[PDB]
RNA sequence: AGGAGGUAAAAAUGAA
RNA sequence: CGCUUACCACUUUGUGAUUCAUGACUGGGGCGAAGUCGUAACAAGGUAACCGUAGGGGAACCUGCGGUUGGAUCACCUCCU
RNA sequence: CGGCCGCAAGGUUAAAACUCAAAUGAAUUGACGGGGGCCCGCACAAGCGGUGGAGCAUGUGGUUUAAUUCGAUGCAACGCG
RNA sequence: CCCGCAGAAGAAGCACCGGCUAACUCCGUGCCAGCAGCCGCGGUAAUACGGAGGGUGCAAGCGUUAAUCGGAAUUACUGGG
RNA sequence: UAGCUAGUAGGUGGGGUAACGGCUCACCUAGGCGACGAUCCCUAGCUGGUCUGAGAGGAUGACCAGCCACACUGGAACUGA
């Protein structure tokens, strides 16, 4: 399988097409809806990135290297580092607003309300 | 007390620190405003107030609060900045002038329009 | 009334 | 008139002094929310706390030495002139 | 940061940026304490009989459906209305 | 400067109204949008948010921002610990 | 910012200018300045006054007036009262 961090990409979901421009020129593709856990295929389909196709088959070409071992390896480096580029939607945003701490601060608002009945004639 | 020491070393004077470090005595400054985003105020209150970072002509890069019900601010949009903090947002000490050069007035404002720079409808 | 020894056991949190 | 001498601005060089900007990376601090673990302090806070100092540890902090009180606690039971 | 001293750990003199509208002191009424004192109570002790182990009735939570109506839902709701 | 002609004809806005601080109701949105010099306001009866009407103040100016002194006996010589 | 200066402290003589003087030379003397702050670094035109303030003070020195300094940067001289 293609090694990634958590979804880990089960190989068989990669389209590596070898062409000439030598068989070393690979035009690698990757499917955007490959079982990726809900929000993952959400951030991999849509992108404000480069090398991103509108059909979710991301376009990368393996040139500049004559050795076929390296072309396969360099394309992998431009996938995991690329997947980090798409998992970084504003570095840390979901952004998850807690729902129970909100009732705590609202209680504190009423706590100040109870003490705001001071001084007056 | 010791007035003898007073003639050796005089009475001091505190540092007149200003709450608005925009520039020395400049009522307003021109900013090229970058990063128009939003944030949450501090603990006792809650909202998603619109804010924006800015860069003055002198070189300072501070934040500015965009008041009003809606805004026309975009990525660059050169604006004008005045003093005054909001107390709810931790880290902002500048109000943006609603109505100046690149900032339009708030939509449909009848009461209090000088502030928010809305033109009086003669029609 | 002065004065001498002496008798006590593990156990968090409620969210800044 | 021309020639020649000293003083000199500027320039070049070497050479340090000082300060302003800038710097991959890194340190500690403030602020914001309180999600992770823990629960140190306030009652004797469940091992009294704190100060100085050294060591140790994921964290509050723990331990040794000396000091201070900004510490609590003298309740009952067998006994004698 | 710099100066000075120190073998070293550091010591001494000594800022600002930034951020908050509070921090703090004594004392007062209560509250609470794995603080103390006096006193009470099927609180426990000394004893009797039950639940939870079985079947069934009833109520609630949950679940399925077109409905499985609403409220109550630590003690002080759950054969309650 | 003075006189005459002449139709009231050509000429009023701006901030604020919870308290500090003179001055109120209603509608809409419901810790959302937003308000704010200080404390704070808002979870479907908001006098504080937006609108409407009325009102308070000043007035061809009215408000925000910036700066100075005073209030500040918060550098106290006058006048502190 | 703790020591600073070596025509630098002074004397004699020559020279020099409208005029006194290390203003400038030769020789000799070894002093001068400094904690009531010398030197160093930073900031700044000064005053009459302006504004505030009960006053003492504090901020400030644009406009009117007086003084000083500069004329693109720096150096020198001439002409001339």
């Amino acid at each position: 399988i293609v090694i990634s961090r958590h979804v880990a990409i089960p190989d068989g979901e990669l389209e590596i097409t070898a062409i000439r421009a030598s068989t070393a020129i690979h035009l690698r593709f990757d499917i955007r809806a490959s079982s990726l856990p809900e929000y993952y295929k959400e951030r991999l389909l849509a992108a404000s990135h480069h090398l991103i196709s509108s059909d979710g088959v991301i376009v990368i070409k393996a040139q500049e290297y004559r050795s076929q071992e390296l072309n396969r390896e360099a394309a992998l480096a431009r996938l995991v580092a690329m997947i980090k580029e798409l998992t970084t939607e504003k570095k840390a945003r979901r952004p998850t607003r807690p729902t129970r701490a909100s009732k705590e601060r609202r209680l504190a608002s009423k706590a100040q309300k109870s003490s705001v009945k001071a001084m007056r004639g | 007390a010791t007035v003898n020491q007073l003639v050796r070393k005089p009475r001091a004077r505190k540092v007149a620190k200003s709450n608005v470090p925009a520039l020395e005595a400049c009522p307003q400054k021109r900013g090229v405003c970058t990063r128009v985003y939003t944030t949450t105020p501090k603990k006792p209150n809650s909202a998603l107030r619109k804010v924006c970072r800015v860069r003055l002509t002198n070189g300072f890069e501070v934040t500015s609060y965009i008041g009003g019900e809606g805004h026309n601010l975009q990525e660059h949009s050169v604006i004008l900045i005045r003093g005054g903090r909001v107390k709810d947002l931790p880290g902002v000490r500048y109000h943006t002038v609603r109505g100046a050069l690149d900032c339009s007035g708030v939509k449909d404002r009848k009461q209090a329009r000088s502030k928010y720079g809305v033109k009086r409808p003669k029609a």
